């Protein structure tokens, strides 16, 4: 992963 | 039933309800030769009366508009003041300061340094 | 040659910021008349000017709108404590703008002290909108509720609130009846339902009610029975045991709401209860299904009932099949946003591809705003979209894998996005992604003359790319860039361009500390802020790239509230 990508507000998984 | 006398010394006869559309006339009435109106010309008093008659029941030129607003303000005719002020505002909307001072024949009195500072503030802070 | 009072009255019919600004420049007379009657002030960058300067210039303001952090803050690219504090603005307005009625804030840090000060300073306070704000709790909300007797709007859109207690809502007094809009959809804490029901009952002008998830579906009909005049409804939770009585109670209540034009919420939506909303759908103009995890066919059944729809936000569960049905049925659609259901998995979990967007571009003649998240794209699709919708004004396309090429030809997406900027002459906003070279930025610079905001990530080859954009994009206001090989050369070569823009954000790019210092020297009316958590930038070689730089024009000079990881490059 990359920080802040994809550019969404969703909590990570 | 009320007689209004223009700055030109001409007499206009109007219904009471028509004259009382003017708050200015209204209180000169709440005091007969005729209501003298030193600040309103026959030409413009005619237009004001047309307006008030119709509303009791702007395809004019620039110089007449400027004189109509001044009369609406002098005579304190609220609905007419709104219509004319709206028309003048609509001459302002969408225009650059220069196109404005062109339409209204105003001369720019800002020093280039002043106008720069105000324009920077407008665009950078307030737009 | 109008009396002052006459010009004041002409100006009362001129309410656009740009018109007011232009009026203030015709002559010195108008400057002074305009400033004494300006009603609203819009400050798009809180650091572009000081509160004292605004208050001195415009003494009779009744409405203030302020924006703080840049957009990339939304993606965790701005560290905590960067700035955006509204307290200095409230403190300053508190003594001067006694008659203030409206405060709208976006991406600002707002504390309970700020909210307490608002409540006690502004007797005629009517509107508080906090959009993506942080720093406050329900205790601050309770101060507003208790004191703001004339409050009409309390809108907490996507804010991060410290959820101490749902009891704040109980502080609205029994005499309080003025609510028009309440949006509490971001609050984790359950409010007192009895308090909420009594509030809705006594507020006859309530037109927008957006609930939090903690209002369960079985209690929704009760509220709707109290507010049949609602124009916008955000549901709470949309899940319950499947029962005929619950369904029929919900159906009857919703069909009693004749004026609903906007529906949202739907957290944990169960397909079994979605039909309750159908009676409402004939007139709906906005539908937000972003939080509904229902499948394509269920979405189609609902969208089939929505011929007047103008704005749709949906998850990619819609699929290409669902978008084909959308293109057939919603001929008044103006805006579509399709969000990712599983943004952090690489393999697709849904059949949503470029074809869905092509389908809508062909079928929806008024479609002018798109945000679309997908996993694959082609130049052929982008070209067909551009040709179908030359009226597009905002186009935001996120391909989930960084640097993914056209999946059919393996080529960069330069020509696809070049078609968008070539064909859509009034495009004001673009975000693009996928494999992109400097050539796409050459197209942008040549063709995108009305573009105001551009967002770029993992794109381009060299400084030529950024140079084409800064050199060619006449209308550019905000440029935000991450992870691109752009640096010193394009930035310095185009330094005067930056005075024409709100801001430029560059993170994980190639901009050296040395170039930031020079840019700061050269452009003293820019704040050039290096935002770097490795400690002092001169503990490293001048040639070392900074983690981030944020550059913005300002009439206020350097900031007084920088944290330890922000440095301004002025003297
Ligand atoms: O005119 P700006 O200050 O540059 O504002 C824009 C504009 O929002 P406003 O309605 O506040 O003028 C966008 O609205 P659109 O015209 O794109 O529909 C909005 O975009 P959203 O529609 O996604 O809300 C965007 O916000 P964002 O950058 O968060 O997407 C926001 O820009 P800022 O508030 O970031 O400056
Ligand atoms: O426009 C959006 O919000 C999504 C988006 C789409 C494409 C590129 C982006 C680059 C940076 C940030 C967001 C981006």
């Amino acid at each position: 992963q990359v920080v802040g990508w994809p550019p969404v507000r969703n909590y990570r998984k | 039933k009320i007689v209004l006398k223009s700055s030109d010394g001409e007499s206009f006869e109007v219904e009471e309800a028509v004259a009382l559309e003017s708050q200015t006339i209204a209180h000169m009435v709440e005091d007969d030769n005729g209501v003298p109106l030193p600040n309103v010309t026959s030409k413009i008093l005619a237009k004001v009366i047309e307006y008030c008659k119709r509303h009791v029941e702007m395809k004019i030129d620039q110089a007449t508009l400027f004189e109509l607003i001044l009369a609406a303000n002098y005579l304190n005719i609220k609905n007419l003041l709104d219509l004319t002020c709206q028309t003048v505002a609509d001459m302002i909307k969408g225009k650059t300061p220069e196109e404005i001072r062109t339409t209204f024949n105003i001369k720019n009195d800002f020093t280039p340094e002043e106008e720069e500072e105000v324009r920077r503030e407008n665009q950078w802070a307030f737009e | 040659s109008f009396p002052e009072e006459v010009l004041e009255h002409v100006f009362s019919f001129i309410q656009l910021d740009k018109d007011r600004n232009s009026v203030s420049l015709v002559c010195k007379s108008w400057y002074e008349i305009e400033r004494w009657c300006r009603r609203k002030v819009f400050i798009g960058n809180c650091y572009a000017v000081s509160p004292a300067t605004v208050i001195r210039r415009f003494p009779k303001v009744r409405s203030v709108e302020l924006k703080g952090k840049p957009h990339f803050a939304d993606f965790n690219l701005v560290p905590d404590g960067w700035g955006g504090y509204v307290y200095p603005w409230i403190e300053a307005m508190s003594s001067s703008y006694t008659w203030l009625e409206e405060i709208r804030l976006k991406r600002m840090v707002v504390t309970d002290d700020c909210l307490e000060l608002i409540a006690k300073s502004f007797k005629n306070f009517k509107v508080l909108v906090l959009s993506s704000c942080e720093g406050f709790s329900t205790d601050g909300l309770a101060a507003i509720a208790a004191t703001c007797r004339n409050l009409k709007e309390l809108d907490l859109r996507e804010s991060d609130v410290d959820d101490v207690s749902g009891h704040w809502l109980s502080h609205f007094p029994d005499t309080y009846t003025s609510l028009v809009s309440l949006n509490i959809s971001c609050l984790a804490s359950e409010v007192s339902f009895s308090a909420l029901e009594r509030l809705v009952t006594r507020c006859p002008n309530l037109k927008s009610l957006k609930l939090n998830r903690a209002v369960p579906l079985e209690k929704l009909a009760t509220l709707l029975q109290r507010a049949p005049q609602l124009e916008e409804l955000g549901t709470g939770g949309y899940t319950a045991e499947v029962r005929p009585d619950v369904y029929s109670g919900l159906s009857v209540a919703l069909s009693g709401c004749k004026e609903l034009r906007c529906l949202s919420g739907f957290w944990d939506a169960v397909p079994a209860y979605l039909p309750a909303v159908y009676s409402v759908c004939s007139r709906l103009t906005t539908l937000n299904l972003s939080y509904a995890t229902v499948q394509s066919y269920d979405l189609v059944k609902l969208l089939c009932q929505c011929p007047k729809l103008q704005r749709l936000w949906v998850l990619d569960y819609i699929e290409d099949a669902g978008l084909e049905v959308l293109a057939s049925t919603c001929k008044d659609l103006r805006e579509l946003r399709v969000f990712p259901s599983e943004p952090f998995v690489m393999e697709p979990n849904v059949a949503l591809t470029e074809q869905g967007l092509v389908s809508v571009s062909m079928g929806c003649p008024k479609l002018e705003s798109v945000l679309y998240f997908c996993r694959q794209m082609t130049n052929a699709a982008l070209i067909t979209i551009a040709r179908n919708r030359p009226n597009m004004t905002r186009f935001r396309l996120c391909i989930i894998e960084p640097k993914a090429p056209d999946y059919l030809t393996l080529e960069p997406l330069d020509i696809g996005f070049g078609a968008i900027v070539e064909h859509c002459k009034d495009l004001r906003r673009l975000s693009l992604s996928g494999l992109l070279t400097d050539k796409v930025f050459e197209y942008i610079g040549t063709y995108a003359k009305k573009m105001e905001m551009l967002s770029v990530a993992f794109a381009g080859d060299s400084d030529l790319g950024m140079h084409h954009v800064l050199s060619g994009c006449d209308s550019l206001r905000k440029l935000e860039i991450r992870d691109c090989p752009f640096g010193d050369k394009a930035l310095l070569a185009n330094a005067s361009k930056l005075e024409t823009m709100r801001s430029l954000w560059m993170s994980s790019c190639s901009v050296s500390f040395g170039a930031c210092k020079l840019l700061g020297q050269k452009m003293p009316k820019l704040n050039v802020e290096v935002i770097d958590e490795r400690g002092a930038p001169d503990s490293r070689p001048e040639s070392c790239p900074v983690e981030r730089v944020f550059i913005y024009r300002t009439v206020a000079g350097p900031r007084f509230d920088m944290p330890g990881f922000v440095w301004n490059m002025d003297q």
